[PDB]
Parts: C-alpha cells; structure tokens; sequence
C-alpha cells in the first residue's frame, strides 16, 4: 500500500479564520508587535535631547535649575519627564509656545 | 490525520510493502507550498511601506476643537487599520488552510491518475495495490513514472 | 540608553519590522500602525491534526 | 434546482424506493454550514469595534481652511469605508455561495465513495442503485455505513 | 499549455478524427468567463465613487502644527489606499487565475460525464475514443448531446 498524508507536530498555536475559531496549525507567525525594549534610543543614529526635570520653556529661557543641562549640538527628538516642572519661574504668558516647541523638536 | 513522525516537509507519502516500510516528504509539493506561503506572508508585510512620521501633536486649552480634530483623525485611522487587519488575518488564514488542502489533494489525484485500475482507493490517502509493488514500483509512482501496463496483468489476475 | 532605533514610543523603542503594533498610539519614526487588536496571528502552516 | 419542499435544513437527500419515498435534511452538513456562516457574519459585525465619538465640529468664518480640513478628513474616511464595504460584501457573497456549493459537493462525493460500483451516476445529484436498496439501505448510505460487499452480488447480477 | 492558434475565445476544443481536424472556442464557457471577468473589473473601478475635492491647503509659518496635521491626514490616507490597492490586486489576480482554471476544469468534467466508458482519459485535456467518433459525434459531445448508448457497443468491441 502507498498512502498520501501530511505533517503533524506538537504545536499548540491556534489561529482564527472567517468560518472557524481556534484552529491549531503547525506553523504560525505574527503580524503584530507587542514588545519594545524599555529604552529611549537614538533615532536614526542621533541621540535625543533629554531635559531632565526641565521643560522646553525652562531650557530655552535659562531657568536657573536648567543650568546643569548640557548643550546638544543636534538631536532627533525631545524627551521630557511627566515631572518636567521647571519652566517659566517669573509668571506670565509664553507666546506661541507650542509653535516654538515644534520648531525645536528636531 | 497527519503524521507526527514526518518532519522533513509538509506533505509526503508513507508506504508498506513486502520489502519494507517508511515515509518521505514529497518535496516537489512541499517546496511549491513553501514558496506560495513565503510569498504570501512577505507580501502582507513588505507592501506596507511607511515613512518617517511624528504622531503626537500639542494644543493649548483654547484649541480644544483642534485637539479633538486630531483625535478624530487618529481614531478613524485606528479603526480602519484594526478592522482591516482582523479581516485580512481571518480571510488569509482560511485561504491558507484551503491552499494547503489543495496541494495535498493534488498529490492524491496525481497518484490515482498513474495507478488507474491497478490499485483500490481505500481511504486515509491510501491506494492498495492489486499486484506486488515493491520499493522500485512505489518510488516510480511517487516520481510520476509508474509504468502501468507492466502491472496490469498481475492486478487483474489477483482479482479474476 | 546608548542604543539605536527606527521607531520610538514613550515606553521604549521598537526594534522590529511587522506591519502592526499594539504598544502605543503615539510614535516617532518609521513605525508600524497602531491597532487595538491583541492578536494578528497569521497561519503559515496546515491544520495540526495528528 | 433545489427543493422547495425541503425546509428542515440547507442540504439534504431525497429518495424513492420500493418501500416509499421522501426527503430529509442532512444535518451534519447543514449544521456545519450554519456554524461556518454564523461565524462569518458575526466576524464581519463583531470585529468592527468603535468608541464614543462626536463627529461634528464648529468653525467661524475666518476658519474656512480648518473647516475644509475637517471635511477632507470626513470625506477620506467616508470613501474608504464605502468602498471597502462594497468590496467586502461582493467578495464575501461570492465566497459564501462557493462555500455552500462546496458543502453539497462534498456530500455527493461521500455517497459516491460508499456506493462505488453498486450504483449509476445519473445526474440531479442521483445515484441509481443497481440492486434493491430499501429504506434501511438508504439510511445506511446517508449515515456513512453502507455495507458495500453485501450488495455487490445483486448489483452485478442485474447487469450481467 | 494553451493553443496560440486558438484566438476565437479563452476556452475551447481541438480534435483529430478520420474526417479531419481543427479547433473551435467553447463560447458558452468563454462568454460566461467574460461576463464574470467584466463584472469583476467593473466593480473594482465603478464602486470607487469620489466627489469634487481640493486637496491642497495653505498655512503660514506660525501654523506649523496645522500644516503637520494636514500632512498626517494625507499620509494616513495614502498608506491606506496604497496598501489596500496592492492587496486587492494581488488577491484578485490569484482569484482571477483560479476562476479561469475552474471554468476549463468544468468543461473537462462535462465531457467526461458524457463519454463515460467510451473514451480513455489520456492527458493534455484529451479523451481518446474507443470507437469511431466522426465530426458529427464530436460536435454532439461538445454540445452536451452525446448519445452514449449508440457508441458503447463499438467501444467495447474494440477492447474485448
Ligand atoms: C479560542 O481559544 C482561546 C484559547 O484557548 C484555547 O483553545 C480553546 C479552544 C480551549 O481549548 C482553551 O482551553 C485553550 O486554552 C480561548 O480563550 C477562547 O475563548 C476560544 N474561543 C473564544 C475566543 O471564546
Ligand atoms: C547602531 O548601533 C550599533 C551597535 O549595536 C553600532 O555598530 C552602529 O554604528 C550604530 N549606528 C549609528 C548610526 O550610530
Ligand atoms: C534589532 O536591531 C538590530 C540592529 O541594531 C538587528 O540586527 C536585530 O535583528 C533587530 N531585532 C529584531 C527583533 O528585529
């Protein structure tokens, strides 16, 4: 006797289809990324400008507490923390702040 | 069901005869199936060519309507991609499984075509020979060269 | 960190090339599209029925 | 053509023999077809999961460019959804109809496989028995248990 | 392979017999195939119904965030359409080719059904008659009217 068959294995991977659900298949790939490395990286070869505890207004105006920040010659993006509270120290209206932030972003 | 003992390709044959037994992958079929699947997966990924973008936008408290427009834009794109992606996966998974089912169906028919009236169709992909079919005979069938006329006399004598 | 990427999100950089991601909607770079889905598993093989 | 008198399922059999006649749905096939269709329809609807939104936006007479941008956004989304929806419906309707055609084709082949040389393939889904095949015989065929060897003598005697 | 000499339709027959030889398109099949393809192509084009729009927008140097939003909108729409269009073309081209393969497969089966045991299935779409089958006989087969019983005596006598 000669018989035609197919491969089976120990895969427990299942997929869904339009007609049926939980179909176990022998080989499977993702189209979806659910991992990241937990790090802020150089983007396209260029390091970000991290401002520590300062925001952009603080950094560009020279808030005394932003004095310790280094000056970057170039950067790919700007990073501020959720706690980047040191901005304008003498209260007032920083005009067209959002446009300035966009211009300095890269 | 499949053979958990056959790990040299997706499709293949198993046999038992007077001289021995075992299995081997049909690599003509398996490689064609692989090229098909590989091209399919790659097209799904390789065609979606994006550019450098920056998604986030910043607005002040008197620009609520603009921020909301920006959200509207993000939401529409998100719903479109999520939905289309789910349909693409579900549709392709069904097509993939049919493709695989097609390739193995094709192999059965090729064997049946060569064997004609010299073997019984019994099931589980099996053709029961009505004549002695030794290792040389079975390899000849798998390779598309079964010389049907030299086995037809024996096949009928074992049935008459 | 002294690392490099092609796509960056606030939770960390994405190393990878598949078409979709479910990590974060706000990204900078040549990024996968954000989806709400938790699984886009595309079969390459046949049904695993032994 | 179909049977307007068969309303107990999508697919089924009709017979005529010495002991009587009638029809019944093949509920193995019909239920599988139903689960297939049900999952398909539900995936089309159930995967399109939207959030709470507010579409309308208001702009003044010196914001014409923004209102026009908002329109641009609505129009692009509208064209995408309308077009994709039309293609999805047209594509699925063809696939649906092929699926149904597949399921009934499969039943024909299962019957043919059991009957082998004991019945003639005549048409209109019909297998003409070459031997007496009473109600017990026909139920056995429909259920996948036809005991072919006990009918092969009669089938050949009625042809010799 | 196909016939470069057959230019009167997509599908058809070629024959050789005692009275002559030649080919002709099967226009029942070809026209149905054409209507299928025509409807398919037209639906792809005819359903994508756009309105009058104006894409370009102008912003000043203090509106960079808005210009960038406008770009974001254009880019998302562009990626969606480019990708979906590539998938639509790749998917339909495979379905188109399967459709064509289906239609010619159907013709083979219709011929086989009429000929039954009066011809050998040899390959290259060919049925070798076991009896004389002149031009009238072959036209009868192509038209679905082969009167099988009048040829069965000759077919068996040439084999006994
Ligand atoms: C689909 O399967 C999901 C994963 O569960 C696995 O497969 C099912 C069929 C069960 O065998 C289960 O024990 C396995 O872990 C389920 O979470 C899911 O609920 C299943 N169907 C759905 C989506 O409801
Ligand atoms: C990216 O990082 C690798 C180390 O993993 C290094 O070899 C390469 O030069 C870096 N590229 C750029 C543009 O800095
Ligand atoms: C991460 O990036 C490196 C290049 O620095 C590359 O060699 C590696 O394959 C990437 N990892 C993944 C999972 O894509």
């Amino acid at each position: 006797t000669l018989c035609i068959g197919y491969h089976a294995n120990n895969s427990t991977d299942t997929v869904d289809t339009v007609l049926e659900k939980n179909v176990t298949v022998t080989h499977s790939v993702n189209l979806l990324e659910d991992k990241h490395n937990g790090k802020l990286c150089k983007l396209r070869g260029v390091a970000p400008l991290h401002l520590g505890k300062c925001n952009i207004a603080g950094w560009i105006l020279g808030n005394p507490e932003c004095e310790s920040l280094s000056t970057a010659s170039s950067w790919s993006y700007i990073v501020e923390t959720p706690s980047s509270d040191n901005g304008t120290c003498y209260p007032g209206d920083f005009i067209d702040y959002e446009e300035l932030r966009e211009q300095l972003s890269s | 069901g499949g053979w958990t003992g056959m790990v040299d390709g997706w499709y293949g044959y198993h046999h038992q005869n007077e001289q021995g037994s075992g299995y081997a992958a049909d690599l003509k079929s398996t490689q064609n199936a692989i090229d098909g699947i590989t091209n399919k997966v790659n097209s799904v990924i390789e065609k979606m060519n994006t550019q450098f973008t920056a998604v986030g936008k910043e607005f002040n408290h008197l620009e609520k309507r603009i921020e909301n427009l920006n959200k509207k834009v993000d939401d529409g794109f998100l719903d479109i991609w999520t939905y289309n992606a789910e349909l693409l996966v579900l549709l392709e998974n069904e097509r993939t499984l049919d493709y695989h089912d097609s390739n193995v169906k094709n192999l059965y028919e090729k064997v049946r075509s060569q064997l004609k009236n010299n073997a019984k169709e019994i099931g589980n992909g099996c053709f029961e020979f009505y004549h002695k079919c030794d290792n040389t005979c079975m390899e000849s069938v798998k390779n598309g060269t079964y010389d049907y006329p030299k086995y037809s006399e024996e096949a009928k004598l074992n049935r008459e | 960190h002294d690392c490099n990427t092609t796509c960056q999100t606030p939770k960390g950089a994405i190393n990878t090339s598949l078409p979709f991601q479910n990590i974060h909607p706000i990204t900078i770079g040549k990024c996968p599209k954000y989806v709400k889905s938790t699984k886009l598993r595309l079969a390459t093989g046949l049904r695993n029925i032994p």
